[PDB]
């Protein structure tokens, strides 16, 4: 009762998480230049994301 | 980028050398710089340009 190691693993395909990575630095650019200098303005479609394998 | 020469090997009885070098579209312009990744010492992979 407890032990660590499992006996097997059940999984939900159905959605599917993808966690992406980005560098802070990316960030904190994107972060600078949205407010000061021109605006990026993103609008509507910023939560729409396509990947590729 | 600097295209490492690693050693040689044969090719119809000549000797040649082989190379190594990042793809063309990986190297064009700066921020390509930043597609290349580094394996630290906890062994994960962390971006050029952090």
């Amino acid at each position: 009762n407890g032990q660590a190691n499992a006996m097997a693993t059940v999984q939900q395909l159905d959605p599917i998480y993808v966690d992406v990575t980005q560098p802070s630095t990316a960030l904190l650019r994107l972060r600078r230049e949205l407010a000061s200098g021109q605006l990026e303005r993103a609008g509507d479609n910023a939560a729409k994301v396509s990947l590729k394998l | 980028w600097g295209s490492s020469y690693v050693n040689d090997f044969i090719d119809r009885g000549r000797v040649k050398r082989v190379y190594l070098q990042g793809r063309p579209d990986a190297r064009m312009n700066p921020d390509d710089l930043s597609k290349w990744y580094v394996r630290n010492d906890k062994g994960e992979m962390v971006p050029f340009n952090a």
